[PDB]
């Protein structure tokens, strides 16, 4: 129930798993700027605003950027894959 | 946090 790719980066290797209930994301360490994985239960960087410390509301399906509600308008818009949301960084005919 | 070991791309 992780999936077998790094969500910053879209490789695999040896990835840390996210312990928030009901999140598959993984990463690389050194996607995480981290030299060992972190000690004890450990919340992903997805669940947080990628512009201040509040929790994300509206995620990125793409990659680990989400919003909270203040910084959320203009930020994603759907994509081909279903409609599921991409931030600016991915082309939303082909995320 | 629990790590695994998946096999890399290209
Ligand atoms: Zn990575
Ligand atoms: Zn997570
Ligand atoms: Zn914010
Ligand atoms: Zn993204």
């Amino acid at each position: 129930m992780h999936e077998d790719y790094c969500f910053q980066c879209g490789d695999g290797g040896e990835l840390v798993m996210c312990d928030k209930k009901d999140c598959p994301k993984a990463y690389h360490l050194l996607c995480l700027n981290l030299t060992q994985p972190p000690y004890g239960k450990w919340e992903c960087p997805w669940h947080q605003c990628d512009e201040c410390s509040s929790a994300a509301v509206s995620f990125c399906e793409f990659c680990p950027h989400s919003f909270c509600k203040d910084h959320e308008k203009g930020a994603l818009v759907p994509s081909a894959l279903e409609g599921r949301l991409c931030c600016s960084e991915h082309d939303p005919m082909a995320p | 946090a629990r790590t695994k070991q998946t096999a890399r791309k290209s």
